[PDB]
């Protein structure tokens, strides 16, 4: 598998991050019957570079359902054990998904996950029943980790929702979604302030998600939120991982608006799975971060696009970030299966499971 | 004549419907020219008849826009001119006046020639305020350092293409979600070489800890040293006091208005939400209140130095240039 | 050459018949500003210099209000002509008598006299000027149309149109209605000339405005069965060519009927026709003047709100008003000098001048012309309609759709 | 595997295209992408990768995909014998991975067939043919309301080139009113027992590269045309 | 850490030397070796360039059960100037420096050396008049902490607690 290549000029402070180009892909130099990546694993790295699947709970489901497939097609070769011929198979599928799209933090955690439940199986063990038990696995794994995660969170959020409330949400997000929807269908009556950003602008998947549910929705952007904040009761926002330090890694957008609810006084509410904490900490969002295409910044205000063509001036650099890191001085109350646990209690639920 | 009619409606007009001159400077300089045509054609005795067509004028054009505040700046300006004016050929509130201590209908000749000269020098200060603001930039930039800088600023990009002819440093620019700006000065710095960077305003705390100074300009300056800038400024302020990242606001004399931060509800200016939500959504428009605000508020403490035609001074000292420039009797105008 | 525009001031129509027969559909308050004045505003903003306003049904109240305007002053650019006739009968017979008058010399502006919009057309009319060049006498108008979506309130009602437009040059190949159809059908000739580039666009909202040429006038003179410009659009592709041109980031509708109507008023008071805004004061008046506030609130001078009442979303409150206590407005429009009693609920209503309610009423959806009064104890359903001078009783709730006015047989009487 | 290429010559496969055979552009097409195997279904006079030849006894398209149903066993990528192109063969894929369409065509442009192509170039969303409209062209109103803008094609040639699933073959099989694919399933899967009841919606893509040979051998003149310009699209290839 | 975060990066680093002991020469001649761009400054101007620093990197001679720590005498200076520039400080210590005892022995946490360091003998009369003190280590709060460094990995100072529960007994810590 060739390596993909790099587009642009990147940034001095982020030249060790690799940025790619949505337009070209590795496809292109690959078999079209697919030979030494698995088709399900070609499939699902085409979605992940094209942008089909950009979520995060989305992405690990679509991981995991590519990996039950992976395993129902897998047959072990002779004179070796299922348990090392697996993990050794699994790995390369990795490294291509990887040099599609940059990994999130749960589908590392699930792809830990699977590859100690490999490990941990018998050598007396059949073939066929070790594979419908690990797709078993895979399936409560996704039925305990995500959907029943999911309700224990949405019933502990309900206890802190009042009436006439102005919740600010952020993004797109599917736990704050159903959050909302779920409280609103209890009973409580109040109204949520979205909050998008460019280029994505998934926010709009939020928005529209709540006016087919009736709750009344209002809509700007993101260099305004200082005027909408004095109005807002209590802030509601999405985590992709939790670190070990207690620093929240999110939307590029998250730490921004933590930070500029904090000068307001909002409360600042954070709605994250323990499948989603991370062992590893980090301290600023130029370590480990994600370049995505740097030409989506391009936009046409009135007839001509000031961004046409940024290739031509040498010194011209477009920066292009996905994910940020917020402190936990910034963040008030984190919301999980378990209950309603402070910012400083990461570590714990890392420590007891 | 009916000619100075005409302008009058033209401008008021140009001013109510869009937008008419693009800068600051051309605006503030047509305003000028206006009211010395006014003042020279038009029939006045005393000093009083002229103070109050002028007042009466500037309260129109006030009227037309009220966030366009240069206007009602050069109308103070003119009548802060003519009150020394009249009070050197005739013959501020502090405790001094309070503990040791008037009529504007007495006529003069050469009085209006006087006026007229005064505004001339007023005038010519226009075409220093730039540069005036662009030679202390060696002053305030070393070489190899980061700045940012948010929106389309002429006096920030004329700083930062006359600091980088001698100096080599860094630039960031952070456009507008609504009025996507950041990127014509970005191309323009680029087309000097200094090494810009573009990025969105989401971003612009994520980098912020690999930021040594800010340098941006505002539309006006309030009496207290607050900032009535381009939206998300604020959130840029709130950054660099977070991170003791000093704030430096390149603006001219013109930029000052005496007026305080009491006129909420009506400091921003809100515009149609075709920027931030376009009209394709479909059946959704009828249910989200969409709300798109040009300008925002920024307070006085967030704030470290204030770059103008006379120099560098500080917020709490900006109370002195006022009293300095216009008259307490025509801040309400 | 200066730019002329025509407006048809009387619409040969009886969409609105119980408000009709009694003040013409031009001045009716959309937020206590006339229509005529937001399409005179519209005119004047793009550079127009002179506009013929023809006016057929009560002629005399238009005329009035016209002289009483801002257009009509000696300082105004745009010069408005009243050419008033008693025996006009559709936009064929004014463009006819346009052609014998010979009124216009160049590309002129046709619209109708209720067109809310803020576009600027010059980089259609460079268009359409540059496009007559290069042909002898083709592209003789040039329709502007709106980008939008199948399911806006704005874009779902009569004027629903389907074209076929050439994507290389825009030129409008096929038009027609979609009203009641369930499939379309277009001819298979439309591929003959190109057959490289054919679009069909749903996604056209009508402006209802054209830059035409003076051989329209002629065309109209020659086919004296012509009578309206879709008559005439669908007359000349079955047989010079039309074309098109379609804008993003401006907004442009006419109002026909009532739910256009309201909602031309929701976007309005939302400011999506900026800058044409309620608090902007555009026809320089001292009864209109009005403050904007959070949430867009829209606050007259001297409204006297009373204690415990509550302005929740995008209203709009005139001069000389005063309302009760423990009061709810919401989305909805209330003109200068209204007496509003206490525990009112009032969600997208339409209040004029003069609307007198009792302390106790719910009205949702509903429109209060003139001197309208409402008794205690009356709940009006969505879709009503209570034109001038009616006083419904107290105790009594109204269906939805009741439309009743002092004439009795239009829907209902008093 | 992924896929299952079936080529079907039903003689013209044996025409001397520069002194070669006209089946051999299609197989020479499979190869230098994957597929290590092939199902040719031909005559009997027609004999000679690792083909695998079927010998036919009309027997048009549909009914020769269906001859051959207890030999597939994934999805069917279906060409023709009179085909010569350059296309990158993953570009057509392209639209059958990620979007997990139910059909994804190659075309090209032509230096009858209605063909309405929506905004974006990829999505199918209306193809019939000239023969079949009686006076007029006639759009359902459901396809125009979720896509306003349908951008129509008539100057479009076919390339043959087909990738379809396994449930369409299953339908296929299963009904035998249909032959001639080409000319009767493609506007039938377009148009969305059913295929419903199949599917354990239904989307159909196509692609266009309008700067390749893509040329499918009908006629005298087609057969003279690719004689003249298969020399530099084999010093390319060869 | 420095010399093998250098082999594939490049960045810059500043030693500031404490006054009565100035071993910062010492690490800075070392780093240069390795050509890493090392510089030398003294303790007085740790704040005048505070301001162009990026992060904070030091270790120290144990940490409290707290999370406090016990460093070189001016250490809780840099602390203070990187958090009123919101500096993150990152701590470099092995698991043998973590002490149960808590910031309640004062009078006697600094070691005290003798006054020949800050003031020489050579002065004359005036020692006789002239209180010197030259204290060693220093008291560092734990809220001017950013992150702990161990061979563990990454933690937080408000996790402290846990790790020394996990390493000695509530019944030894007196001794």
């Amino acid at each position: 598998v060739p390596t993909r290549k790099d587009y642009g000029s990147k940034v001095s402070l982020f030249s060790h991050l690799p940025q790619y180009s949505r337009q070209n892909s590795l496809t292109q130099f690959m078999s079209i019957p697919s030979s030494v990546i698995h088709p399900a694993m070609v499939r699902l790295g085409l979605q992940y570079s094209q942008g089909l699947v950009s979520g995060s709970n989305a992405r690990c489901i679509a991981l995991l359902r590519a990996l039950q497939q992976v395993i129902q097609d897998y047959t072990t070769p002779p004179n070796e054990e299922l348990s090392r011929d697996l993990v050794n198979k699994l790995k390369p599928y990795m490294s291509f998904l990887t040099q599609c799209r940059p990994l999130s933090a749960s589908m590392h955690n699930a792809i830990k996950f699977l590859n100690k439940e490999i490990t941990s199986v018998g050598s007396s063990k059949r073939e066929e029943e070790a594979k419908s038990e690990l797709r078993a696995a895979i399936d409560r794994y996704v039925q305990e980790k995500i959907v029943l995660a999911a309700q224990a969170i949405s019933r502990f959020a309900y206890q802190k929702i009042s009436n006439g409330d102005v919740i600010l949400v952020y993004g797109c997000s599917s736990l704050v979604s159903r959050i909302l929807q779920e409280a609103w269908t209890e009973g409580r009556r109040f109204r949520v302030v979205v909050v998008d950003s460019r280029p994505w602008l998934e926010g709009r998947h939020t928005l529209r998600s709540l006016v087919h549910a009736g709750v009344p929705a209002s809509y700007l952007l993101i260099p305004a939120a200082s005027y909408v904040l004095p109005e807002v009761s209590k802030v509601l926002l999405g985590a992709h991982a939790l670190l070990a330090n207690g620093s929240v890694m999110s939307r590029v957008g998250t730490a921004q608006l933590a930070l500029v609810a904090r000068a307001h006084n909002v409360p600042v509410l954070v709605c994250c799975e323990t499948y989603k904490f991370c062992e590893r900490v980090q301290t600023d969002a130029f370590v480990s971060n994600e370049l995505d295409d740097p030409d989506d910044l391009q936009c046409k205000r009135g007839e001509h696009v000031a961004l046409a063509n940024w290739q031509n001036h040498a010194s011209l650099r477009l920066l292009n970030l996905v994910y940020d890191v917020t402190p936990p001085e910034l963040v008030d109350l984190v919301i999980t299966e378990l209950g309603m646990i402070p910012c400083s209690s990461v570590p714990v639920v890392l420590r007891v499971k | 004549g009916s000619e100075l009619s005409e302008r009058i409606e033209s401008f008021v007009e140009t001013l109510k419907r869009g937008g008419g001159p693009r800068s600051s400077e051309e605006m503030a300089r047509e305003t000028l020219g206006l009211l010395r045509q006014i003042i020279t054609d038009h029939r006045w005795s005393n000093a009083g008849e002229l103070m109050e067509l002028i007042r009466r004028e500037g309260r129109r054009m006030t009227a037309a826009q009220p966030s366009e505040t240069t206007v009602g700046n050069m109308v103070r300006r003119v009548l802060k001119i003519i009150r020394e004016e009249y009070g050197r050929l005739h013959g501020q509130e502090s405790l001094h006046k309070l503990l040791t201590s008037e009529d504007f209908s007495f006529h003069y000749a050469q009085l209006q020639s006087n006026i007229i000269e005064a505004i001339n020098e007023l005038l010519v200060e226009l075409e220093g305020t730039m540069e005036n603001i662009a030679a202390q930039a060696l002053e305030h930039i070393h070489s190899n350092e980061v700045i940012m800088t948010i929106g389309f600023s002429r006096t920030v990009e004329a700083f930062l293409k006359e600091a980088a002819r001698k100096r080599k440093f860094h630039v960031i620019v952070a456009e507008c979600a609504p009025f996507c700006q950041g990127h014509e000065m970005a191309v323009n710095l680029s087309k000097a070489g200094i090494e810009t960077t573009v990025m969105t305003d989401a971003a612009i705390f994520a980098v912020m800890s690999r930021v040594n100074k800010v340098i941006i300009g505002t539309k006006t300056i309030l009496a207290n040293g607050a900032l009535r800038a381009v939206t998300g400024t604020h959130t840029l302020a709130l950054a660099a006091k977070h991170h003791s990242t000093p704030l430096i606001v390149c603006a001219p004399m013109f930029k000052l208005s005496p007026q305080f931060p009491n006129e909420e509800d009506s400091f921003h200016k809100f515009v149609a939400p075709e920027e931030v939500l376009p009209f394709t959504e479909g059946d959704i428009l009828e249910k989200v209140s969409v709300h798109c605000p040009v300008f925002d508020y920024v307070p006085p403490e967030l704030i470290t130095l204030f770059i103008s035609n006379i120099g560098g001074n500080a917020p709490s000292y900006i109370y002195r240039l006022m009293s300095e420039l216009y008259h307490p009797d025509d801040h309400v105008l | 050459p200066p730019l002329q525009a025509v407006l048809v001031a009387d619409s040969f129509d009886r969409r609105f018949f119980p408000i009709s027969k009694d003040q013409p559909r031009v001045l009716l308050p959309l937020a206590n500003v006339a229509l005529i004045d937001y399409t005179l505003e519209f005119l004047t903003a793009t550079g127009v210099q002179e506009t013929f306003v023809f006016c057929c049904w009560k002629a005399a109240q238009i005329k009035e209000h016209l002289l009483k305007s801002k257009w009509c002053r000696p300082t105004s650019l745009n010069v408005v002509r009243i050419i008033t006739s008693e025996l006009y009968r559709s936009l064929g017979d004014v463009l006819r008598d346009v052609d014998a008058k010979a009124l216009v010399r160049s590309d002129f502006l046709l619209v109708y006299g209720d067109v809310i919009s803020n576009i600027n057309i010059t980089r259609a009319l460079e268009e359409h000027r540059l496009r007559r060049k290069l042909e002898k006498n083709v592209s003789v108008m040039t329709m502007i149309f709106k980008e939008s979506s199948p399911s806006h309130p704005t874009r779902c009602h009569e004027d629903n149109v389907v074209v076929a437009v050439d994507s290389t040059t825009n030129r409008v190949l096929h038009f027609q209605k979609t009203q009641g159809l369930r499939r379309f059908a277009f001819p298979l000739s439309l591929f003959q000339g190109s057959s490289d580039g054919v679009e069909v666009r749903y996604d056209l909202l009508d402006c209802h405005i054209s830059i035409c040429s003076p051989q329209v006038a002629q065309l109209f003179t020659d086919n004296f069965d012509y009578q309206t410009r879709d008559d005439f659009v669908r007359g000349l592709l079955v047989n010079n060519q039309i074309h098109m041109h379609v804008t993003a980031k401006e907004y442009g509708a006419r109002v026909s009927n009532l739910h256009m109507y309201s909602a031309v008023c929701a976007d309005v008071i939302r400011r999506w026709v900026y800058p044409l805004t309620p608090e902007a004061n555009f026809t320089d008046s001292t009864t209109q003047s009005c403050t904007h506030s959070r949430h867009n609130i829209y606050r007259g001078p001297e409204v006297s709100l009373g204690h415990g009442s509550i302005l929740e979303e995008n209203v709009l409150l005139g001069s000389g008003t005063v309302i009760g206590s423990n009061c709810f407005i919401t989305n909805s429009v209330i003109g200068p000098g209204c007496h509003i009693g206490d525990n009112v609920v009032l969600d997208q209503t339409y209040l004029w001048q003069g609307v007198r309610v009792a302390a106790g009423a719910q009205i949702h959806q509903s429109l209060l012309c003139d001197n309208a009064e409402v008794k205690e104890r009356v709940t009006l359903k969505p879709r009503s309609v209570l034109t001038s001078q009616v006083v419904v009783g107290p105790n009594i709730t109204l269906p939805e759709g009741s439309v009743i006015s002092l004439h009795p047989p239009d829907a209902e009487e008093d | 595997m992924e896929f299952q290429a079936v080529v079907m010559a039903v003689p013209k496969p044996l025409l001397p295209v520069g002194n070669k055979p006209l089946i051999w552009y299609p197989l020479n097409l499979l190869e230098r992408v994957g597929f290590e195997e092939v199902i040719v279904v031909t005559t009997r006079d027609v004999q000679k990768m690792k083909p695998d030849i079927v010998c036919i006894p009309d027997m048009g398209t549909a009914d020769s995909l269906r001859y051959i149903y207890p030999k597939l066993k994934t999805d069917v990528l279906v060409l023709s014998c009179d085909l010569i192109t350059d296309v990158a063969l993953h570009e057509v894929v392209d639209l059958f991975r990620a979007y997990d369409a139910s059909l994804a065509m190659l075309m090209r442009k032509g230096q009858r067939d209605f063909i309405g192509v929506d905004s974006t170039g990829k999505r199918l969303l209306f193809m019939a043919n000239e023969a079949d409209l009686d006076e007029e062209l006639v759009i359902k109103g459901s396809i125009l309301q979720k896509h306003p803008r349908i951008r129509f094609h008539t100057g479009l040639v076919d390339a043959h080139l087909y990738c379809l699933k396994k449930y369409i073959v299953d339908f296929l099989m299963e009904n035998g009113s249909i032959t001639s694919i080409r000319s009767e399933l493609i506007p039938y899967l377009v148009r969305k027992l059913d295929i419903y009841s199949f599917i354990k919606q239904v989307r159909c893509y196509v692609h266009i590269m309008k700067e390749g040979l893509c040329s499918r051998v009908s006629t005298l003149g087609l057969y003279m045309e690719a004689n003249r310009q298969v020399p530099k699209l084999l010093s390319a290839l060869c």
